[PDB]
RNA sequence: GUUUAUUAAAAACACAGCACUGUGCAAACACGAAAGUGGACGUAUACGGUGUGACGCCUGCCCGGUGCCGGAAGGUUAAU
RNA sequence: UUGAGCCUUGAUGUGUAGGAUAGGUGGGAGGCUUUGAAGUGUGGACGCCAGUCUGCAUGGAGCCGACCUUGAAAUACCACCCUUUAAUGUUUGAUGUUCUAACGUUGACCCGUAAUCCGGGUUGCGGACAGUGUCUGGUGGGUAGUUUGACUGGGGCGGUC
């Protein structure tokens, strides 16, 4: 037969292909232990639409989950109030939930676990910088600059 | 039986084998199998082997 | 009964013709084998005597579509 | 590629040695493998070839000017006839034999032209282009084609000289065209 | 094919003929001539000198894993029993240890009887 | 011992014994379109078939023919 | 993995007069090797142990042609290849390796169930074999239906048509 499968399926299937079996093999082992399923037809199209939503539409809202960075260097800088000991050196320190919740309190909205912040810009004073984290590849950097007030 | 010749020579030196076995035992066993007539003729084997 | 469930088809009679063309009455029988099919949606092995005619007939019109059609005619299964 | 590469000949001095080797079929039944009276081939080919014939002592006055050098006079049928170091090629057809002087105990020579009217006519063209190509062992073919001088105009000897395949026998399979010489081997399809 | 070096030369010498193979130090068999298949047939091939041509076309058969030196494993009486091994030292080989392998019974079966000749 | 109930009781059948041959058990074999059975709640010192016919002394020669068993290199050879 | 096709790629020839272990015709009067040779020294190796080929290598720079003979002339070079053989593939199986999931179970167990049937279930052993359907070649007095002439000094035998 036809049949279209299911999982990934190895020698042969792919996780949503329409490859061609031996129906001894489609019946008795993959369909039954659901890892595949006749071509009716009436199926080829039910995976038609399964053509066009999920993979042409959520990959421009993870053009989304990548735009969120194009307002991280269109405004680079948030500032601290952390003041500074006997010359110029942090009197406070910055961290993820420092710089994802002082980088959500206004028009950047990210993840409080999207903020890395290499053993840094909370140490010492002044400016310093950060990998803010929406997707996997695009994550996008910034300018801290923890003001001494 | 066994030589493990060493270092500078080709010949053979096996004088050994005509010490042993070879036609010894190899002629003896070949062929009838005797009986009582090993009995007759070990007998003359040692009615020579006085003189 | 040698006969398959989904199809109906069941033993025929003909004829052996010989070389010279005598005739003896022969039967045709199907090729039936009992089959354990699993229904998904019932959860259990349903084995049928079916022919292999049958066998391809399930492949295609869906087992849960067959097993009705045997439900319909009251048909045991 | 589809026709033929005569592009294909691409160090000897000349590749004029280029042979047509288009394999023939089988003998199952009864069939032969035979060559005309010299096959000329649609190309001019350019060669001035040495044609000896079994002519008289009149024609060597224009039967010696139209593709060849000499002719061998009556005299000189038996006159040099005593020699294997002293002694295409033409034998006139109609009631004409040739064993009394070319039959002996080993060439190959039998046609050339035969004429009463004409040594050397208007229009009889067809000898100094080429030769022949019979059998050998379990074929035949066996020839020669264009030059270094060439291109796909010498390929005219491949759709008017593997058109000369002839009646087969049956159950044989006549069809594999391969050529070139001094340089490389090969050819396609037929 | 193949490559040893090290190798065992076995002589099998019978009365009626002799045969010599010649074996890498496990035992597997490399190459094999006989007196009987190098010519000479019947009161022919019962001499030393057919055993001697058997160690050559031997010879020719067994550089064919570039055989340097080997042991020497003699069986049987019978001639070609050492000019078989003469044969062996010329040919070019390298000749480590010599034996003799013919077998004795502690008295097992009753040979053949008769030969009444 | 058995047998032709009703023209044959015998030298015919059987018989213990012997031999050959098949059978590893869902045995071979047999009743059965099948299911189910017998063989056997047995298992090769067992079961089937076949001939011979207590016992004594013995049982030679022939494998061309037919039958059976084994073999595969080639030859020929079905549906397809 | 292996038996057959089929496609490239390499082998090799002791009929006689002879410079000599000439395969058949065909191109064919210069190709070649410094893109590192002849001939020595071995390697794998074919085999009528007659001898050949070659990757490696010591090597270090020319061999030839109608040459007159031979029914047929060049290891001068190249071809389509025959004698027979050998190596990868392409394809076709077939034989051979495992798996489990179809199928087999005349192993053990659970339930329906106080049941040596059956069904379902679990587990063990098998396992794409076995077996069955259709088609097919072989076997097939076990069974079946039949045939097995007439003339004739009765019929049969012989003879005859
Ligand atoms: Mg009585
Ligand atoms: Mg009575
Ligand atoms: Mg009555
Ligand atoms: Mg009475
Ligand atoms: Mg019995
Ligand atoms: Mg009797
Ligand atoms: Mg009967
Ligand atoms: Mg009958
Ligand atoms: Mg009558």
């Amino acid at each position: 037969m036809q049949v279209i499968l299911l999982d990934k399926v190895a020698n042969l299937g792919s996780l949503g292909d329409q490859v061609n079996v031996k129906a001894g093999y489609a019946r008795n082992f993959l369909v039954p232990q659901g890892k595949a399923v006749p071509a009716t037809k009436k199926n080829i199209e039910f995976f038609e639409a399964r053509r066009a939503e999920l993979e042409a539409k959520l990959a421009e809202v993870l053009a989304a989950a990548n735009a969120r960075a194009e307002k991280i260097n269109a405004l680079e800088t948030v500032t601290i109030a952390s003041k500074a000991g006997d010359e110029g050196k942090l009197f406070g320190s910055i961290g993820t939930r420092d710089i994802a919740d002082a980088v959500t309190a206004a028009g950047v909205e990210v993840a409080k676990s999207e903020v890395r912040l290499p053993n840094g810009v909370l140490r010492t004073t002044g400016e310093h910088e950060v990998s803010f984290q929406v997707h996997s590849e695009v994550f996008a950097k910034v300018i801290v600059n923890v003001v001494a007030e | 039986i066994k030589v493990r010749e060493n270092e500078p020579f080709d010949v053979a030196l096996r004088r050994f084998k005509r010490s042993c076995e070879k036609a010894g035992v190899l002629a003896e066993v070949r062929r009838r199998e005797f009986y009582e007539k090993p009995t007759t003729e070990r007998k003359r084997a040692k009615a020579s082997a006085v003189k | 009964s040698r006969v398959c469930q989904v199809t109906g088809k069941r033993p025929v009679t003909g004829n052996n013709r010989s070389h010279a063309l005598n005739a003896t009455k022969r039967r045709f029988l199907p090729n039936l084998h009992s089959h354990r099919f699993w229904v998904e949606s019932e959860k259990r092995f349903v084995t049928l005597r079916v022919s292999a005619k049958g066998m391809r007939v399930i492949d295609k019109k869906g087992i849960d579509t067959v097993l009705a059609e045997l439900r319909a005619r009251g048909e045991k299964y | 590629k589809v026709y033929t590469i005569d592009e294909a000949a691409r160090t000897a001095k000349f590749d004029e040695t280029v042979e047509v080797h288009a394999k023939l079929g089988i003998d199952p039944r009864r069939s032969d493998q035979n060559v005309r009276g010299t096959v000329s081939l649609p190309h001019g080919l350019g060669k001035q070839v040495r044609v000896l014939a079994i002519a008289k002592g009149e024609k060597i006055k224009e039967a010696e000017e139209a593709g060849a050098d000499y002719v061998g006079g009556e005299e000189i049928i038996q006159k040099i006839l005593d020699g294997w170091m002293d002694f295409v090629m033409g034998a006139v057809g109609s009631k004409l034999g040739r064993i009394l002087g070319p039959r002996g105990l080993n060439p190959k020579a039998g046609t050339v032209g035969f004429n009463i009217g004409e040594i050397i006519r208007e229009i009889k063209a067809g000898r100094i282009e080429f030769r022949n190509d019979k059998t050998g062992a379990i074929h035949a073919p066996v020839g020669k084609a264009s030059f270094p001088p060439e291109k796909l105009a010498d390929n005219i000897r491949a759709f008017i000289r593997a058109l000369e395949a002839h009646k087969p026998e049956g159950a044989k399979g006549t069809f594999l065209r391969s050529v070139y010489v001094t340089t490389t081997m090969g050819p396609s399809v037929r | 094919r193949k490559q040893v070096s090290d190798g065992v030369a076995h002589i099998h010498a019978s009365f009626n003929n002799t045969i010599v193979t010649i074996t890498d130090r496990q035992g597997n068999a490399l190459g094999w001539a006989t007196a009987g298949g190098s010519g000479f047939r019947g009161s022919r091939k019962s001499t030393p000198f057919a055993a001697q041509v058997a160690a050559e076309r031997c010879a020719d058969a067994v550089k064919e894993y570039g055989i340097k030196n080997l042991e020497v494993m003699v069986k049987g009486p019978g001639p070609g029993r050492e000019s078989t091994i003469r044969a062996l030292n010329a040919a070019g080989f390298r000749i480590t240890n010599i034996t003799d392998v013919t077998p004795i019974p502690h008295n097992g079966c009753r040979p053949p009887k008769k030969r009444r000749v």
